[PDB]
Protein backbone atom coordinates (compact mmCIF):
# COMPACT_ATOMS: atom_id res chain seq x y z
CA UNK A 1 0.00 0.00 0.00
CA UNK A 2 1.18 3.33 -1.19
CA UNK A 3 1.70 5.92 1.81
CA UNK A 4 3.57 8.95 0.31
CA UNK A 5 5.66 10.17 3.61
CA UNK A 6 7.44 6.86 4.39
CA UNK A 7 8.02 6.33 0.39
CA UNK A 8 9.83 10.04 0.09
CA UNK A 9 13.10 10.52 0.36
CA UNK A 10 16.19 13.66 -0.39
CA UNK A 11 18.66 12.52 -2.89
CA UNK A 12 21.97 14.08 -2.74
CA UNK A 13 24.21 15.13 -5.04
CA UNK A 14 27.44 17.69 -5.80
CA UNK A 15 26.29 21.23 -7.48
CA UNK A 16 27.48 22.05 -10.86
CA UNK A 17 30.70 19.85 -11.75
CA UNK A 18 32.16 19.33 -14.91
CA UNK A 19 34.16 16.37 -16.20
CA UNK A 20 37.25 16.14 -18.71
CA UNK A 21 37.44 12.97 -20.52
CA UNK A 22 41.09 13.40 -21.65
CA UNK A 23 43.57 14.28 -19.86
CA UNK A 24 47.09 15.32 -21.78
CA UNK A 25 45.03 17.72 -24.54
CA UNK A 26 45.75 20.24 -21.74
CA UNK A 27 49.77 19.86 -21.73
CA UNK A 28 52.04 21.23 -24.44
CA UNK A 29 55.07 19.78 -24.65
CA UNK A 30 58.80 20.28 -26.42
CA UNK A 31 62.27 18.45 -26.91
CA UNK A 32 65.58 20.15 -26.10
CA UNK A 33 67.73 20.35 -29.52
CA UNK A 34 68.27 16.81 -30.32
CA UNK A 35 71.81 17.47 -31.14
CA UNK A 36 72.40 18.12 -27.59
CA UNK A 37 70.10 15.41 -26.27
CA UNK A 38 71.70 13.60 -23.20
CA UNK A 39 70.45 9.97 -21.52
CA UNK A 40 70.54 8.71 -17.71
CA UNK A 41 74.38 8.98 -17.31
CA UNK A 42 74.56 12.84 -17.65
CA UNK A 43 76.79 11.92 -20.85
CA UNK A 44 75.57 13.08 -24.31
CA UNK A 45 74.21 10.59 -26.82
CA UNK A 46 75.38 11.14 -30.62
CA UNK A 47 78.41 12.82 -29.34
CA UNK A 48 81.11 10.86 -31.71
CA UNK A 49 82.40 11.99 -34.83
CA UNK B 1 50.98 48.07 -77.87
CA UNK B 2 54.20 48.78 -75.46
CA UNK B 3 53.55 48.48 -71.79
CA UNK B 4 55.75 48.88 -68.84
CA UNK B 5 56.58 45.70 -67.28
CA UNK B 6 60.14 46.05 -65.00
CA UNK B 7 59.57 42.82 -63.46
CA UNK B 8 60.43 38.96 -64.22
CA UNK B 9 59.34 36.01 -66.02
CA UNK B 10 60.70 33.33 -67.82
CA UNK B 11 62.80 33.36 -70.84
CA UNK B 12 66.49 34.23 -69.22
CA UNK B 13 69.39 31.80 -67.79
CA UNK B 14 68.57 33.99 -64.23
CA UNK B 15 64.62 33.65 -63.62
CA UNK B 16 64.48 29.99 -62.56
CA UNK B 17 66.76 30.35 -59.43
CA UNK B 18 66.11 33.82 -58.92
CA UNK B 19 63.23 33.22 -58.26
CA UNK B 20 63.18 30.66 -55.87
CA UNK B 21 65.37 33.04 -54.19
CA UNK B 22 62.87 35.54 -54.01
CA UNK B 23 60.22 33.09 -53.31
CA UNK B 24 62.68 31.99 -50.31
CA UNK B 25 63.32 35.37 -48.93
CA UNK B 26 59.44 35.96 -49.03
CA UNK B 27 58.41 32.79 -46.64
CA UNK B 28 60.92 33.66 -44.35
CA UNK B 29 60.00 36.82 -44.50
CA UNK B 30 56.42 36.04 -43.78
CA UNK B 31 57.04 32.90 -41.89
CA UNK B 32 58.58 35.46 -38.95
CA UNK B 33 55.10 37.07 -38.37
CA UNK B 34 53.20 34.19 -37.60
CA UNK B 35 56.03 33.78 -34.63
CA UNK B 36 53.93 36.48 -33.33
CA UNK B 37 50.89 34.50 -32.23
CA UNK B 38 52.02 31.01 -32.61
CA UNK B 39 55.45 29.26 -31.45
CA UNK B 40 57.02 27.13 -33.84
CA UNK B 41 60.77 25.70 -35.39
CA UNK B 42 61.00 25.72 -39.28
CA UNK B 43 61.97 22.63 -40.14
CA UNK B 44 61.77 22.77 -43.88
CA UNK B 45 61.23 24.94 -46.97
CA UNK B 46 61.09 24.03 -50.12
CA UNK B 47 60.99 26.27 -53.98
CA UNK B 48 60.64 25.22 -57.12
CA UNK B 49 59.31 27.20 -59.43
CA UNK B 50 55.65 27.53 -59.79
CA UNK B 51 54.82 26.30 -55.95
CA UNK B 52 56.33 26.30 -52.61
CA UNK B 53 55.95 24.59 -49.11
CA UNK B 54 56.74 24.87 -45.59
CA UNK B 55 56.46 22.80 -42.68
CA UNK B 56 56.29 23.91 -39.32
CA UNK B 57 55.78 21.62 -35.88
CA UNK B 58 54.30 23.23 -32.74
CA UNK B 59 54.64 22.41 -28.86
CA UNK B 60 50.72 21.05 -28.92
CA UNK B 61 48.49 18.88 -30.71
CA UNK B 62 46.74 20.51 -34.23
CA UNK B 63 43.24 21.87 -33.72
CA UNK B 64 40.90 23.68 -36.40
CA UNK B 65 41.23 27.03 -35.33
CA UNK B 66 44.81 27.34 -35.70
CA UNK B 67 44.52 26.36 -39.05
CA UNK B 68 42.05 28.73 -39.62
CA UNK B 69 43.76 31.63 -37.48
CA UNK B 70 47.37 30.82 -39.25
CA UNK B 71 45.51 31.48 -43.17
CA UNK B 72 43.64 34.07 -42.05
Amino acid sequence: QFDFRASMHMLTSNLTFTVYSDLLAFVSADTVEPINAVAFDNMRIMNEL
Amino acid sequence: KKIQYGAVASGEKQTKAANSIANLALIKTVLSRISNKYSFATKIIRVDGDDNYAVLQFNTEVTKQMVQDVSN
